């Protein structure tokens, strides 16, 4: 009844959502890890305060990890293409959600910590726009979700 | 007020006139080149023309309407034009 | 068609097919190619350009 | 449209067409769509069909 | 099923049927088509095409 | 100081604009006392109250075009009649079942006698106005208008050469230059002049289909190579005028 | 290029007219009459800006470009000196 | 009634402005301006109208109609 | 019956709403969060007013996400072509819309903010800007909204 | 009848009208945002007037808006194929002049407000330069117009 | 009777018309206006002549307009394919015809504008290059009408 | 009778005449042009002299309509191949040869219009050396008219 | 027995033994004409002895014209794909040694005529090292012959 | 007998022998020639010994010349697909071999023209490693001319 090639979509669902949600949050680490480092040259006290953009992108991997399991649960022989179709525009819609949230979170934690040295009340202000680009993994996890359990 | 404004309301007020006037003549005379401009439906084709004519009356009367605007317009600048 | 009879696809079609794929491919990256050349060529307004 | 020839047995199981069927002997060529597409009285002996192997049979005798 | 433009014995017509040895005989089946098992009703079901 | 204000009419030609044009022209003309005080600063209104005169010439122009091409905004102009036919005229016991039709579907008007009024005695007639091929019945002609005007005007300068050159006394420049350079112009635009004023009265409705090309003759005349097939010729000896004026 | 602006400049005003007025046309008597009064005021200015300044503008630079180069070229040589006559017209 | 009445008026309004408004200019600095004007103008508006009207003669095709315009071309005219 | 794999156009578009609005909105986000961040040296108290390009490109997500979810619901096995397909023009529509309002969000956020700390004029001009900016992600929603539900 | 495929093309011309036209409206609105904002300094006064090439920008959108809701309406399910082609012909040829269009008023709205900073009477000449950008847009629609009703 | 897949290349070839015309007056234009603009600092009076330039990219989008029209109006449901494959050639040597000259113009005119008011001698020698530029949009239409004709 | 889409080939070498020879004369032209216009500002006689490489750049889209016309006439749907073939190969051989003359003819327009201006001997050089760089097109005609005639 | 489409070969053949010669003696004299006019400024002298490299160029086109009408005048309606491809071989064979010929004569051409200025006895020297620029065409040439004729 | 095809990959390898050392030989004469000039300002007297990397560049020409001519010269419609690869064989192996050794002198050559001018002591040093060079050159022949006669 069911397509043999079924399956491989329900599978790149899976594996999208984990795999551009890691790059996100590798990136949006790397970025923010740079920028921690080069700042703390002369703000050891910030050390600590300024991990922030990291944690975040530490959320996005989650996002991704949270629908790859989803998906990954709910593989099996029957699936009925429909279901994997759904699987796939899941996997990549928050996957790649994750992706754009894990470049916004880099670009905002690296100049946002650097700022913060220079200027300690601009604190406040990463976290503002840091909500506005870790709500993007966010929408990425709810079009998901729906997709992955329609 | 200021001239600028009753400059254009000048302007604004002859090309009014003009155009509406000319209309309501081509629709007046149940011109064929109006018949885009006229807002009926596929019901109006009826009978025969007479939804078709009571609509060219109705567009006619709106550009009758608009061209009074444009006169109350056209003597107020007429006056500003003068006071500015 | 009644009888859900084929889409009569010639042969020849992948002769057809890659003649046009590839002699359009030849076309657009000429055109392609030199339609960048020309637009990132230099303008040479030198006696200007610092002043 | 020339209706397919339609071995049956049962139900349907072949089912062939062309827009035109020609031979030749010694080069000779003639046109057999007339005399096959169509033609309920078409000799379709010695045709079998199997679950694996099948065997389409036109016979013409003039 | 199968579709074809020219299941032939002429190389003109692409030279499908093939003769080892010396042959008293030629065939043309112009937009041949066929299907010879798991037909269903009179119709012919999708159809790859020889090119 | 009218061939200027002509070929700018042609592009722009619209009755609406030209009259809005001539307004604003006329103006600058009859407050001109008042207006020659105003600033130098403003360098755009300097150009055009400089231009004043010269704008109201191309103004009334752009009138006569516009009413010419029978167009204002994509309306016509109740100035001119009409030679269009209305239904009665479809509906003469040939051509009622396209009458039918037409209640059905999109018709195209057959521009057969009894059918058609006859010669429009005007510019382009109002109903092209809103008939839908409007676009490849104008641009046909537009087209041949352009060619005409240009090879005209093209025509003058030439022969305004032939008058500068008599006046710096040139007898090389009209002899070896004028007379060879007029005759090349001359062979290749009359040729292609006559081609467009011929197929207009040569040809109509009936003699529509299969009806031959003028720029496919007008190739091949250049070409030295038409090859005695494909399009009909459009007149008796046309091949020997074609060599000749080649 | 007579051709070719004389299309644009028809299809600019039919675009116009199409997009703006027709959506000015009402059933109703009162409601038309001061809908094609805003209509007609916007119509009005886009055809100043678009047709009149634009294509206008345009029109004009290419009929001189005919005079110019595709007209004067056969006849007119174009170089010498411009007469300045000194006067007080200059003050 | 003949295409040829219409040809004439036309060619002889046109040729008059072109020959007889010439002849009745005056003498003065402005004459040589005023003859070209008048010559210009008609040899202009005469060929711009000539091609206009005789395009228009023996139409090898006619306009073609939206569907409810061909309905209203059985009522309004 | 409906082909099996129709259901897929509309799962794409479904995936490219959220998608490519995401990117939108991270490179907005991006964008701004560099500017605001930069300034803070300079101008500390701007930093709060200056949030309002984060907003805005958070919007643009926003919209995309609106498009995903009434496509994610507006799926099923049957799926007519016809449906799918306007299911994957609604994705690509405000998708796109919302990069292209992303791509011009981010690039007047950043010298807009960056302009008005050096002048306090220049605000009352960029959030015009920004709004001209933002109505790109709207008409794309508009046209996502038309095209899913003919 | 049609196949299954058909409005495939139409709705690629509805998508790509909006889609391409915010591409273009976004170039022209982030260019001109540069420009404007990065002026300012010098100039207080023309941020209210050197919005012009953003409100041009903004009317490449509205361009594109308009065909893509004529297109989006002009489709069915039972769409022949030929009024198909003609609904993405029509979406291509306003989306993309509306790019270029886009693409003119974005370069000459920054170099049109930088030199008007530096020389006031450029104004003048960046409106009607920017007229001749603008108006590539609307002939991308008229050809769009042609080709929808066809 | 006709094939489909026939009407798409007539399609193809009124898009093109307009497209690559619009993208060669759109750098055409472009490129004068930076020019004319970094030029009015200098020379304020200039600007007024300056222009041609731009009116001179400005007739490639009408000549792609004459041929997108022609084409447009030319097309129908099942047009022969020689018809429309004609169409096709017209539209592309338009199209990019006219991108050509559109180039062509931008540089001469970028350099042309520029080198004008360091020395007003050079306004007639551009206006001459500005003709063996212009002309190329103008062969592009000569053609495209053959074809479309033919 | 011979195949159909025959035509398209011989459609492309008209356009591919015409589009090449018009890239080729574009470049030689804007090249030149930004010679003749940088080159005028130190000897504003030399313009009228430094046109002939705008000239000669003019000529090699003279070449490429010549033959884009040629095909075009002998275009019809019945082509055989063999004609067909004969009228692609003939446009690339023209398009592509007035394309290579097109660089040549900018280059040392340019390169010959700056060395003149400082030396007004190099003139006939420029002459001699463009003459070289323009004939490359009327090789490529050449083979062009062999080929659509044979 | 001759098949439809042979043609394809052997006109690419004759194409691209113009073009490729063509773009070759292109490069060949844009370099050296550069060279040339840099150069001469000092040296009016070696001018008339300097166009060698140019001359040089010219002949690459000219073995590619050589071998695009002996192919162009060898081509027949329903050629044998033998034929056909060796028409092609030799069209490639002399259309790209007439490439690579021209950059040698180019970079001979430049480096060899700009050194000429500044030490006289170098022109010889260039004069032996453009012939081995130049034989590479005659190579090409030799072979092609040979190809054609098989 | 043998498919129709078969003889083309013999044809191609016919043409890569001559065209890739052409490029080879091209490169090393183009190296060598700009090394030549660079050196003879200094050194007038050393042009007739720094010739060497030029005629050795010439050397693997001529490689690809005899393998061109051996691959013709075996050519017929009735070959085998064996022969047939068998040259295509010896056409890349001559030919890229004879590419890269072109490269190596051309390399080689402009470095050992500049180094023997300042260090006289080298030019044996040049030679030297120049034949090497050449010998990678005889390695693609003699494939080639194995291959060939196979």
């Amino acid at each position: 009844n069911n397509p043999e090639y079924s399956s491989f979509f329900g599978v790149m669902g899976a594996s999208s959502a984990m795999v551009f949600s890691a790059m996100g949050a590798a990136y949006g680490t790397a970025k923010s890890g740079t920028g921690i480092a080069a700042m703390s040259v002369m703000r050891p006290e910030l050390i600590m305060k300024s991990i922030i953009p990291v944690v975040m992108a530490g959320i996005i991997a989650i996002y991704g990890l949270v629908v790859a399991v989803l998906i990954a649960n709910s593989l099996t022989d029957g699936i009925t293409l429909y279901r994997s179709f759904l699987q796939l525009g899941a996997g990549l819609s928050v996957g790649l959600s994750g992706l754009a949230a894990g470049f916004a979170i880099g670009i905002v934690g690296d100049a946002g910590v650097r700022g913060t040295a220079q200027q300690p009340r601009l604190f406040v202000g990463m976290i503002l726009i840091l909500i506005f680009a870790e709500v993007l993994g966010l929408y990425g996890l709810i079009v998901a979700l729906i997709l992955s359990t329609k | 007020c200021g001239p600028k404004l009753a400059a254009c309301g000048i302007v604004l007020s002859a090309w009014g006139v003009i155009m509406l006037i000319m209309l309501g003549i081509f629709f007046n005379v149940h011109s064929a080149v109006l018949i885009e401009d006229v807002p009926f439906t596929e019901k109006d084709f009826e009978n025969g023309p007479q939804n078709i004519y009571n609509l060219y009356e109705q567009v006619s009367y709106n550009c009758f309407i608009a061209a009074g605007l444009y006169l109350l317009l056209g003597g107020f600048s007429f006056c500003q034009v003068r006071l500015n | 068609s009644p009888y859900n009879l084929a889409y009569k696809y010639n042969l020849e079609y992948s002769v057809v097919f890659n003649l046009v794929l590839w002699i359009m491919t030849g076309l657009a990256l000429a055109v392609i190619i030199t339609s960048y050349n020309i637009w990132n060529m230099d303008p040479g307004y030198d006696s200007i350009i610092y002043r | 449209i020339h209706p397919p020839v339609s071995y049956n047995d049962t139900a349907p199981r072949i089912l062939f067409w062309a827009q035109n069927f020609s031979v030749a002997y010694k080069d000779e060529w003639k046109d057999l769509t007339s005399l096959t597409f169509g033609v309920e009285n078409l000799n379709l002996t010695g045709s079998f069909w199997n679950d694996s192997f099948a065997m389409l049979s036109l016979t013409y005798e003039p | 099923s199968f579709h074809c433009e020219y299941v032939s014995s002429l190389s003109k017509k692409g030279s499908l049927l093939v003769t080892n040895v010396p042959s008293l005989w030629q065939m043309t089946l112009h937009n041949f088509q066929i299907q010879a098992f798991n037909v269903t009703g009179e119709q012919f079901s999708y159809a790859s095409d020889c090119a | 100081v009218i061939t200027f204000p002509f070929l700018f009419a042609v592009m722009f030609g619209d009755f609406g604009h030209g009259i809005l044009m001539t307004l604003f022209a006329v103006w600058m003309v009859l407050r001109e006392s008042r207006i020659l005080s105003q600033k130098n600063e403003n360098e755009m209104f300097s150009m055009v109250f400089s231009g004043r005169y010269i704008i109201l010439l191309m103004g009334l122009f752009s009138i006569y075009t516009g009413l010419i091409y029978n167009d204002c905004f994509s309306k016509s102009l109740n100035i001119f009649g009409s030679s269009w036919s209305v239904r009665p005229m479809f509906t003469i016991g040939n051509w009622t079942e396209e009458t039918l039709l037409g209640s059905s579907v999109l018709q195209l008007n057959p521009a057969i006698p009894g059918v058609f009024g006859g010669p429009y005695p005007f510019g382009i007639d109002p109903i092209w106005n809103i008939a839908t091929n409007k676009l490849t019945f104008l641009n046909s002609f537009k087209m041949k208008m352009s060619v005409i005007l240009g090879i005209i005007h093209m025509l003058f300068g030439v022969s305004l050469s032939l008058f500068n050159h008599i006046y710096f006394k040139k007898p090389l420049n009209i002899y070896f230059g004028f007379i060879p350079e007029i005759i090349f112009m001359s062979s290749l635009f009359g040729y292609l002049v006559i081609l467009i004023f011929y197929k207009w009265t040569a040809y109509d409705a009936h003699s529509s289909r299969n009806a031959p090309s003028l720029l496919i003759h007008f190739i091949n005349m250049f070409l030295f190579s038409y090859p005695e097939s494909g399009n009909a010729m459009l007149y008796s000896g046309q091949k020997g005028i074609q060599c000749f004026l080649i | 290029r007579l051709w070719a602006l004389s299309l644009a400049h028809a299809q600019l005003s039919e675009v116009l007219w199409t997009m703006v007025i027709h959506i000015g046309l009402h059933v109703r008597s009162l409601a038309g009459g001061l809908g094609l009064f805003f209509i007609f005021a916007a119509f009005a200015t886009l055809t100043v800006a678009i047709l009149l300044i634009m294509e206008g503008l345009s029109a004009f630079l290419h009929a001189l470009r005919l005079h110019w180069v595709e007209f004067q070229n056969k006849f007119y040589t174009g170089t010498g000196f411009k007469f300045l006559p000194f006067s007080f017209e200059h003050i | 009634h003949s295409f040829a009445l219409p040809v004439i008026i036309f060619t002889t309004f046109w040729g008059l402005i072109g020959i007889a408004g010439p002849w009745f200019v005056p003498k003065g600095p402005n004459r040589g301006v005023i003859i070209t004007m008048l010559v210009a103008t008609a040899v202009c508006c005469y060929l711009f109208w000539l091609i206009a009207i005789l395009a228009q003669l023996n139409p090898l095709f006619g306009p073609q109609l939206k569907n409810e315009t061909i309905w209203y071309v059985r009522f309004l005219w």
